[PDB]
């Protein structure tokens, strides 16, 4: 216990003893990650042999304000809160991605009695679900609030019952949370006010008048102190990832690594893998458009999948992010969204299909029209196959990237200069404080924000199209420079 | 290659009537090529005696 | 107890106002070349 | 001025019609200085008055 | 090694080609020896960069037995010495969540079209679909993401 | 400070990558305000002292 | 080793320190000149 | 000119190794170093032709 904890942990999924034939397996279904608690890696005094206290005042540190004490078996419970927390998640999991997979009719190989319409899609025999407002009607965008989860109309010529309620994987986030509650409020165990306040008025007497100036701030909390739930942070599952496309990466005309053995395994005939992935995501069963990976944060403009697409696990997450729980809300679509309008549309672009004349070609009593062959293999169905894939990508591309592009200045600016109004107008509340917490809040939303506009920027490399979002950054450079510049000049100052 | 070519002397291109470098390439052995390398006496023949 | 890198960017200020306090140091410490002269010139003069 | 500077964000965004719009491109690049002049002198006036 | 070879071998090694009668196998097997390619995946372990880097990834698997990826494989470990080491203050504060499997073309199957030349019967339509696209569009763009990682 | 600057500029040149090419151009730009903060801070930290 | 590799698994034929241990002959053999080369430092006559 | 082989009007009638390249029966050369050494940089001074 006394040495420094690991700083992160890697879960590779599946996991098979090396003795295992199925080694090579290891992390083709994705990998999850997660850090330790900060409760060790700090200056703190920690053995299995007897009993173990914890630092609070003394130094500058994450842990409470307080020195506490408890035995070994507590802290060893209290490192691996982490671990038991994701095994309770991997749990109750379980049962939902077993009722999914066993919903799928392509992995029933029993005979079916369904044939083309007794079920609801070629990926699932019985329907998921959709949110639905508080009303009993569809509920596409989250604007519209949405409480309860209802059957898709009768789209496909019938209605299959639903087998979720919505709430299992919201039920999963707070029993994770819920988990978690007694081992962060056993680390944050007054907390504004120290004694330690006054330990800097006697060393003054040991410097002198001159070096009266550099106490300065020590003073505006000596005559500020005497004159006055919680959701972990930094649990970095965000680091984890999960590729549907490593189970067909290996196929080919002849297969290679990583996974080399399952391609031999399956002779070269990955007929069977890509049935996971239309469960995944939704391709090909269900065209070639799908839904892919969601983004999992605060999007008010989300937007519901709607129709037989629904039927998929990503869909299925996306929509389960929609609903609100009994409980209360926590997100508030932005007060003004209908001030940034984009009207680009990708039909523009769109190629359409085309007929090409027959070329008759004819061998001794054969005929084919390889004219027409050529024309809609090379370009009915490679050249519009690449072009179709790259706007469909630039789709919920530019919809992220416009998001973001326009959350900074409402979102930031009003949140941010409503929490310093709201604590600067009780009294007695240090005004100068006040502002350095509002300026250092300015610093540290205007910094994260340029770095995820970054990211996404980078991210948005894709051919023929990402050069635009370039121009859109490039067009956005003075507003936007405008805003940032707004924001850590007033964070310096403060 | 040279060991499977110097086994076919009754054939093309060791044999019949090869190219005068094919031929050359029949004849001559593979010289060693990690002996051949060494940086003392190269850089004493870059560097001027004086 | 910064979080972040509000601390990188505190990092990034002292060091900018430690080298410009200096500068402004240095600077009205080699003014009396040219500023006792005068007020000695005021004081016999 | 920022219902103009907006405007011309979007049609330049959903101006990515492939081959061709790097002169579009061009455009807003050669034009930003006048642009940047106009949009100045507008935003500054009504800061100022 | 591979230079010279082609259609015609050209300069400035044309006597190597003469000497192997324009067949390159015995010098990919040299190029697969130093860094994979072909005996370990069409793709495999690049030029190691040397510098101090503190996140540096260890390869595993087969591609661990190759010159490349041996290099990069020791320059990682630790000598009995204490370490020396300094790795990055702040990893995680600055992130960047890209992914190349974004971007990633996949293997379509095209409509076999069976012409029939006199008693020859085969499917020109699904050959020219795996050549021109699924092994000459998709492996350029594969190359291009791969070096792009 | 320079020697990076002049790294940076050996590593961005030698992206040149077909098609994936312009990621540097994309992240070069949206760096450009903050590394440019960073290096003129390094630069006159320098040269004041 | 990796178990499993391909199946089965095989001795490994170095310890990963040919690579450091050749680098660490390098140094070796170079500090002598280098010490040579070096050779009061913290004073010089020059100053006054 | 009359240095290149295609030019001239009667073909080779012995074998390639007595030519240069399809170009030059005879070679022009290159740059070398005072010490007549292969001279392959200009930052190394080369003074003589060979």
């Amino acid at each position: 216990l006394t040495a420094n904890q690991p700083a992160s942990f890697e879960l590779d999924m599946p996991n098979f003893d090396k003795s295992s034939p199925f080694y090579f397996l290891n992390g083709i279904c994705g990998t999850v990650k997660w850090n330790n608690i900060s409760a060790l890696n700090s200056t703190n005094q920690s053995d299995n042999k007897g009993l173990v206290t914890v630092g609070g005042a003394g130094s500058n540190s994450s842990m409470g304000a307080n020195s506490l004490n408890i035995t070994s078996s507590q802290l060893q419970t209290a490192r691996l809160s982490r671990a038991i927390a994701i095994q309770q998640m991997y749990v109750t999991l379980s049962t939902v991605a077993q009722v999914m997979v066993n919903n799928d009719p392509a992995f029933s190989t029993t005979t079916s009695t369904g044939n083309s319409k007794n079920d609801f899609s070629a990926i699932a025999k019985q329907q998921f679900g959709v949110p639905y407002k508080s009303s009993g009607e569809v509920c596409t965008e989250y604007q519209q609030v949405c409480q309860t989860w209802g059957s898709v109309p009768s789209s496909t010529g019938s209605t299959t019952g639903v087998l979720f309620n919505g709430t299992e994987f919201l039920g999963a986030i707070n029993d994770y949370n819920g988990i978690m509650m007694p081992t962060l409020n056993l680390i944050r165990q007054s907390k504004e006010f120290d004694k330690k306040s006054r330990d800097f008025i006697a060393e003054a007497n040991a410097k002198g008048w001159i070096m009266a100036g550099s106490y300065f701030f020590d003073l505006v909390k000596l005559n500020g102190s005497a004159t006055e739930d919680q959701f972990d942070t930094g649990t970095g599952l965000d680091k984890s990832s999960f590729d549907p496309t490593q189970l067909t990466k290996p196929f080919g005309k002849t297969c290679q690594d990583p996974y080399s053995l399952l391609c031999t395994w399956f002779q070269n005939k990955s007929d069977k893998l890509i049935q996971i992935q239309s469960l995944i995501d939704g391709v090909p069963a269900l065209g070639q458009d799908g839904v892919k990976q969601p983004d999992l944060s605060d999007n008010p403009q989300r937007q519901s999948v709607s129709g037989p697409l629904s039927s998929t696990v990503y869909g299925f997450v996306n929509n389960s992010m929609m609903v609100q729980l009994p409980g209360q809300p926590g997100i508030k679509p932005l007060t003004f969204a209908n001030l940034i309008n984009f009207k680009v549309d990708t039909s523009l672009y769109y190629m359409k299909h085309q007929d090409f004349d027959c070329g008759r070609v004819k061998i001794l009593f054969f005929s084919f029209c390889l004219g027409r062959m050529m024309g809609d293999l090379f370009y009915n169905y490679v050249f519009r196959y690449v072009y179709n894939f790259f706007l469909a990508i630039f789709g919920e591309m530019i919809n992220s990237i416009v998001m973001a592009f326009l959350m900074i200045p409402l979102q930031g600016m009003k949140d941010i200069f409503i929490v310093g109004v709201q604590t600067l107008t009780q009294p007695g509340i240090n005004p100068i404080v006040a502002l350095a917490n509002m300026g250092t809040m300015y610093i540290n939303f205007s910094g994260t924000l340029w770095l995820t506009l970054l990211n996404m920027a980078v991210s948005s490399l894709i051919p023929l199209f990402g050069i635009f979002i370039f121009a859109l950054i490039m067009m956005a450079m003075p507003l936007l420079m405008a805003w940032i510049g707004t924001m850590v000049s007033i964070g310096f100052v403060t | 290659q040279r060991d499977l070519y110097l086994s076919q002397s009754k054939s093309p291109p060791c044999g019949g009537n090869p190219t005068p470098e094919m031929n050359t390439f029949c004849r001559t052995a593979i010289p060693d090529f990690i002996s051949t390398v060494n940086f003392v006496k190269k850089q004493n023949d870059d560097t001027p005696k004086d | 107890g910064y979080t972040g890198w509000a601390g990188v960017y505190a990092f990034f200020f002292s060091i900018l106002i430690y080298t410009s306090m200096y500068l402004i140091i240095v600077q009205k410490a080699f003014t009396l070349i040219a500023h006792l002269p005068d007020k000695v010139l005021r004081w016999i003069g």
